[PDB]
């Protein structure tokens, strides 16, 4: 109750290394994971259309090594592109977590870092993706100039270089987990096929 | 199939983790408080979170097993964690990772 | 590790994470041996609450929301949200601001058809036209960024009494240069496609609705006009500055993907025919000559009258839209956008509604998949110009 | 009005609200004989809907199901463009479905149901397209109290 | 040049050629011209040598 | 009497037994009774209430309120 | 260059405030930040386009007023200083607290001079500023580059 | 019956080969046309005279009208005033905009009477944290960037600022102007015959 939301004052600090033959190899490691970030084609709204224009030929992002990839597993980056409603959010955590561990995030737009215009009087928007996953770089602006995304990638590339190779302990999950028996009466799934084969579509009632 | 509530630093499921799988059982309700290490946990405050979860499932739940309800539980836990993190029991990790203040910046309580 | 085959129809999920542009959309589809019986399309992944946000937001406060329904063309809906309270108050609109409205809005139609065309071909094979449209559709971005501030979407260039801001100096002859540069290139596309067999053999006769079967399901846009129906609200409703131009409303009759493609690609030429015919008829011409002729003598002359101004009386944020309900509509690329507005007496509306064309057009996804294939789905889904942002209401 | 005097001769009467600032007329077709009026109009070449969703007349009085109708002749001039309104009580009741007379009512009525609580007696796939199907609350009513979800609060 | 003083631009190698605008702020030799015109007021930093203190 | 500076507090009980609470969910927000309900509109007999959390307004009536 | 030792750390410990003229790609500067972290220094970049007087955010205690959106009428938070709080939240064996600023072009001469003078006072504290530019990563004392 | 089938077969084959070679020649023609790519960090693009980037702010011209909040779609800008008692003046004590929330509709800029609140051509906003985007009164003026005055940039004009007939903006003379005359020149031309 003196400094709210405080910092924790760690001990046993980091035990970094200092030899040159390892830190040059660390520079190569970071340069390699750096200059070949492979995004995930994750589109939800006009931020994706600006990302599509970023793919284009007025200014690509194929240079400094970015290949738009379709699956998470091969990917390295979610340029979060659009609004995250409360019905697609687990379909974003299940894309982020379902991905290899040295992975990064960019949050383009204002509808996905505070909810933007939908940060008020909306009842189905997530007011910030930073309360779903660890955002690594923020860039503002509903539709931002897609060359601003390349500013964000510059700013992300000078953060991949800010990493170290004997520091990958801050890259896993601890899984502080529990269990609890309950009683909440499971219901059947009402979400199946049966859109035209249902009896009520082929049946004017009496 | 699973019915989960995946916010940040609260992930709730409806199965039993055997070694890393989940195996939905319809009655175990696991939890995975703060996997990404946004916060630095003690032995006491974490037990308070555990007890909040236990007396929030059993004490008030007698209706269906929708994701709506688990999402509501996750919201109550993510507000309880604000309370613990404001009062000053736990704090941010400070490590050389992201350091994005999802919950809040530090105040002084004037 | 394996899956235990059985003699039953297979259910597969084409989830939110499409590897494409056609919004985020589920299609829980059930198939009988690389066929399709039906599918439950679980849309809803992009409901953020427009129709209840539009009740604590006055007109000028809400108009930037409006351009997020059709992410491709954010002026077919700014125009409608303008026209809705504009009719109740009976605010006269000039010919200049309405010709500007026509020009910019039809230019957005061009953009919309291009953004339909790109992923329509990417899902149907090669990616090169996706790169050839953002080589070309990127010029109207610069046009808009000159006239309005931002590019595709978020312009918020339109206002109730007309248009917010008069044009820039060198906009008109440059739009003419674009108009002249475009027609040689809609032909280069037809050199690269429209006869390539590996393309046209992919979508010969997939999808079809009859005339009257496309009217129960109300497929208001080109889908309704790609089945033998001469009907467009630019002509039958006498939208603002029309009957002053030449017209050739395209129609096909096959009802299939060719009947949509040919209609869209002829529309994206008829649109240029409108634009070239509008620039030669402004009340004032280019803003350069207009402002010069005003300042030369016309501190009182007829080149400063109401019909030559870009707006009537500029309004406050307390316009206080009057009472009385009505339904406005506009024929966009996907089809008929519509707004059922009511109003009580105050700045905040009462039941703002959106009637998007994509919603009704996307109703009939499964009928078009009444036993076709698993791999000719995207060819059909890419035909409507589905923008899931236009299904948030 | 013209449509009013027309279907008055078809032996079923409905109120008249006048016109709505565009030449369109409005009639309060009642709940029970709604399908009969709709079938007479579809017989008299009203084959296209153009909107269906609803509005709330206020917090306590009653709901509405505002339809809209049109003749839709090919290559036409300004058509008649009528609509009809169905006041329904608040707590329990509902309306019938017009899906079988003419379509466009499937997902439109499904979302009106989703956002206002208007059941549609005789509607297939009467589910929630928006608003995850496990949801509860009937959002767009004037009296709706949202939950205290964590992803709805702030970027505090 | 000093604040509050309207100016214009004399630089054919600049898109803001021959626009009149009011100076807003001056720091470290570069002056922020404010182009009251159109609808949205625009603000841009020009060097003192690109300008011409019109009356 | 309800005038110029005083905020409101939904009470507990006149809300969910009077045939008009059936829209929203049975259980209630943990921001239930905190006296922050700022004065925004009254339509003769109706009330409109903010609830200062960016999640939309609500239209209530006489029986459901107290002034703190 | 293609390989560099720790002379950057010596230059920084000597001058107190350097100014990087890295290229506009942001790929060949974080390694020097690593070389600093490989010694015991701890970093905090906080993106100068967003810093104010730079005497209220670094030395003194200032008032941040968050975004109200019609809801939650105006309120302050009073976050503590950025340089007397992280400097006290160091580990035990901490050599100092370096300070990185990504976009330095947007700032002015006065606060460059202020950050330079602030290295001597408040001892365990150093500064670096990424003023974009040259096609080879070279640096210069920040007391220089001004006057 | 059978020979005609083989002839139609060969005809389909030849037409397919021809329509493939057509696109072949097209793509082989596109690989001499100059790239329209904009090599951004070294070849940045110049924004227009109406682009809406970062908001500006002066502290001396504000009079605390609260129009900025009453007009923003979401009531964003945090005006804070105290009303000193000399006669009536509202004293402006603090002013901020969270650019992680701002939408860049610039209605704020549009309705500020004092010409205090303007748009800048800064589109290069980004942080590692969103509590740094909350720009203060002394961090909103801050004298924007001006792309051209950058020693390591080759600026490019966009399609509305290129000479008539010109389409790209890469290899241009050093005296190019937009399309046509300004109205001042037209007026002084008509006045002088
Ligand atoms: S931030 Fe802007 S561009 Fe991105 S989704 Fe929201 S409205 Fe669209
Ligand atoms: S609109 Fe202008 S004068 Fe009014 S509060 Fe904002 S900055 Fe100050
Ligand atoms: S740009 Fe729009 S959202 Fe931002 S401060 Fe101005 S009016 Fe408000």
């Amino acid at each position: 109750p003196a400094i709210l939301n405080p910092i924790a004052r760690p001990e046993v600090p980091q035990e970094l290394a200092e030899n040159i033959i390892l830190t040059s190899l660390n520079d190569v490691y970071d340069w390699a994971r750096l200059s070949s970030l492979w995004p995930l084609m994750y589109g939800t709204a006009c931020c994706f259309i600006e990302f599509a224009a970023m793919i284009g030929s007025r200014f690509d992002f194929d240079r400094f090594g970015l290949v738009p990839r379709n699956s998470p597993r091969q990917a390295d980056l979610i340029i979060t592109s659009g609004t995250i409603t409360m019905k697609m959010a687990p379909a974003l955590v299940r894309l982020y977590e379902q991905m290899p561990s040295p992975k990064y995030v960019i949050a383009m737009g204002a509808c996905t870092i505070t909810g933007g215009m939908f940060s008020s009087d909306s009842y189905s928007a997530v007011r910030g993706v930073d309360k779903l996953i660890p955002v690594d770089v923020y860039l503002p602006g509903c539709p931002p100039r897609p060359e601003a995304i390349m500013d964000a990638i510059v700013k992300l590339r000078k953060k991949i270089a800010n990493e170290h190779i004997n520091e990958r302990g801050n890259l896993a999950q601890t899984h502080r987990l529990f269990t609890a028996k309950h009683k909440m009466k499971p219901v059947p799934p009402i979400l199946t096929g049966q859109y035209l084969n249902a009896p009520s579509r082929q049946a004017p009632p009496p | 199939m699973l019915l989960k509530s995946t916010t940040r630093h609260v992930h709730i499921y409806a199965g039993h983790v055997v070694d890393g799988e989940v195996h939905p059982d319809t009655e175990t309700l696991t939890l995975n408080v703060d996997p990404d290490n946004e916060l630095e946990w003690n032995e006491a405050a974490l037990a308070k979170v555990e007890a909040k979860f236990r007396e929030l499932v059993a004490n008030a739940a007698g209706e269906d097993l929708t994701e709506y309800n688990l999402r509501r539980i996750g919201s109550d836990l993510e507000h309880f964690i604000r309370s613990l993190l404001m009062q000053g029991e736990i704090g941010y990790n400070l490590n050389s990772r992201v350091r994005n203040y999802s919950l809040g910046i530090p105040r002084v309580n004037h | 590790p394996k899956i235990e085959t059985r003699t039953e129809p297979m259910v597969i999920n084409m989830g939110p994470h499409h590897p494409s542009m056609h919004g985020v959309l589920r299609l829980m589809v059930t198939l009988d041996g690389e066929d399709v019986i039906d599918c439950e399309p679980v849309i809803g992944y992009l409901h953020r609450g427009m129709e209840k946000i539009a009740e604590n937001r006055t007109n000028i406060m809400f108009i930037p929301y409006v351009s997020r329904w059709d992410y491709a063309a954010g002026m077919f809906n700014e125009a409608v949200t303008v026209n809705a309270p504009e009719k109740l108050a009976g605010i006269p609109v000039p010919k200049r601001a309405s010709y500007i409205r026509v020009i910019m809005l039809e230019l957005n139609r061009i953009a919309n058809h291009l953004l339909w065309l790109g992923p329509f071909l990417a899902d149907v094979g090669a990616q090169t036209p996706f790169f050839y449209i953002f080589r070309e559709r990127e010029y109207i971005y610069d046009l808009f960024e000159a006239a309005t501030g931002m590019r595709f979407i978020n312009n918020n260039y339109f206002r109730i009494g007309g248009v917010a801001a008069d044009l820039t100096y060198g906009w008109v002859t440059k739009c003419r240069d674009f108009c002249d540069y475009f027609l040689p290139k809609v032909d280069e596309y037809e050199r690269l496609i429209t006869n390539n067999p590996i393309f046209v053999r992919r979508l010969q006769g997939v999808g079809k609705i009859s005339r009257e079967e496309a009217i129960n399901w109300g497929l208001s846009g080109p889908m309704l006009r790609a089945s033998g129906v001469k009907w467009d609200l630019r002509k039958v409703d006498h939208y603002e500055c029309y009957d002053d131009f030449d017209w050739d409303v395209p129609v096909a009759t096959e009802g299939d993907c060719l009947a949509r493609y040919i209609v869209r690609i002829q529309e994206m030429r008829e649109s240029v025919k409108i634009i070239r015919q509008a620039l030669d008829g402004l009340p004032g011409g280019p803003y350069e000559n207009l402002e010069a002729k005003r300042m030369l003598e016309g501190a009182k002359s007829e080149w400063n009258g109401f019909d030559y101004q870009y707006i009537g009386k500029k309004l406050s944020p307390t316009f206080k839209i009057p009472k009385g309900e009505h339904y406005v509509r506009v024929e966009s690329g996907k089809g008929e956008l519509g707004i059922y507005l009511i109003g009580d007496d105050n700045v905040f509306p009462w039941r703002w509604k959106i009637r998007p064309p994509d919603f009704n057009n996307l109703q009939v996804l499964p009928q078009l998949l009444k036993g076709m294939k698993v791999a000719d789905i995207v060819a059909i889904l890419g035909s409507i110009d589905v923008i899931m942002g236009s299904v948030d209401r | 009005g013209p449509v009013g005097r027309l279907l008055q001769s078809q032996n079923l009467s409905v109120e008249s609200l006048g016109r709505d600032a565009s030449g369109v007329e409005m009639i309060k077709v009642d709940r029970d004989r709604l399908l009969a009026v709709c079938q007479t109009l579809y017989a008299d070449g009203f084959n296209y809907l153009r909107c269906q969703a609803a509005y709330d007349s206020g917090p306590g009085q009653d709901l509405v199901s505002t339809y809209h109708l049109i003749k839709l002749s090919d290559n036409a001039d300004r058509p008649p463009e009528v609509r009809i309104k169905v006041f329904v009580p608040r707590d329990d009741p509902r309306v019938p479905s017009v899906y079988w007379i003419w379509k466009t009512a499937d997902w439109q009525e499904r979302e009106s149901y989703d956002m206002f609580g208007i059941v549609y007696e005789g509607h297939p796939n009467l589910k929630r397209i928006l608003m995850p199907e496990d949801w509860v609350g009937w959002p767009l009513r004037k009296d709706y109290i949202t939950p205290d979800f964590y992803e709805l609060q702030e970027a505090y | 040049i000093l604040p509050g003083m309207t100016v214009k631009v004399t630089n054919p190698n600049d898109t803001y050629y021959q626009f009149q605008g009011i100076v807003q702020r001056i720091t470290d030799g570069k002056v922020a011209v404010l182009f009251e015109g159109g609808n949205w007021d625009k603000l841009v930093t020009f060097q003192a040598s690109e300008l011409e203190p019109v009356v | 009497a309800i005038k110029k500076g005083d905020l409101v507090k939904v009470v507990a009980e006149k809300l969910a037994n009077s045939l008009e609470a059936l829209a929203s969910d049975h259980r209630y927000p943990p921001y239930l009774f905190e006296g922050r309900g700022e004065v925004v509109d009254i339509r003769g007999d109706y009330a409109q209430i903010k609830f200062p959390v960016p999640t939309p307004t609500v239209w209530l009536r006489l029986d459901q309120l107290e002034v703190a | 260059g293609l390989l560099a030792g720790y002379q950057f750390v010596k230059d920084l410990e000597s001058a107190g405030a350097l100014a990087l003229f890295v290229p506009p790609e942001g790929g060949f500067e974080g390694r020097y930040q690593r070389r600093l972290r490989s010694k015991g220094y701890t970093t905090l970049p906080m993106s100068a386009p967003g810093l104010g007087d730079l005497a209220a955010y670094l030395t003194q205690e200032h008032g941040i007023r968050p975004a109200h959106t019609g809801k939650e009428d105006i309120r302050v938070y009073f976050q503590p200083p950025l340089v007397t709080y992280h400097l006290e939240n160091l580990p035990p064996n901490a050599k100092g607290l370096v300070l990185w600023l990504i976009d330095g072009k947007r700032l002015s001469k006065q606060e460059f001079a202020y950050l330079a003078q602030l290295t001597q006072t408040l001892p365990k504290f150093k500064v670096v500023v990424e003023v974009g530019g040259d096609r080879v990563v070279r640096w210069e004392p920040l007391a220089d580059w001004v006057a | 019956k059978f020979l005609n089938q083989i002839t139609n077969y060969a005809k389909e084959a030849v037409q397919s080969a021809k329509y493939i070679g057509q696109g072949l020649s097209v793509t082989f023609d596109h690989m001499r046309r100059r790239p329209i790519t904009v090599q951004y960090p070294y070849e940045k693009l110049i924004p227009s005279e109406r682009f809406r980037g970062r908001i500006h702010f002066e502290f001396d011209k504000c009079i605390a009208c609260e129009v900025c909040v009453r007009v923003c779609p979401i009531n964003l800008p945090v005006v804070d005033w105290v009303f000193n008692k000399e006669l009536k003046k509202k004293e402006l004590k603090h002013y901020s905009i969270d650019f992680g929330v701002c939408i860049f509709c610039a209605n704020c800029v549009e309705y500020c009477p004092t010409n205090c609140l303007s748009v800048t051509e800064e589109y290069e906003l980004a942080t590692y944290d969103r509590h740094e985007l909350n720009y203060d009164s002394v961090a909103m003026g801050r004298i924007p960037y001006k792309v051209t005055q950058d020693p390591m940039v080759t600026p490019i004009r966009e399609f509305a600022y290129l000479p008539a007939g010109v389409m790209s903006g890469h290899d241009l003379p050093a005296g190019a102007q937009r399309a046509g005359e300004r109205p001042e020149a037209i007026a002084n031309t008509a006045k002088s015959s």
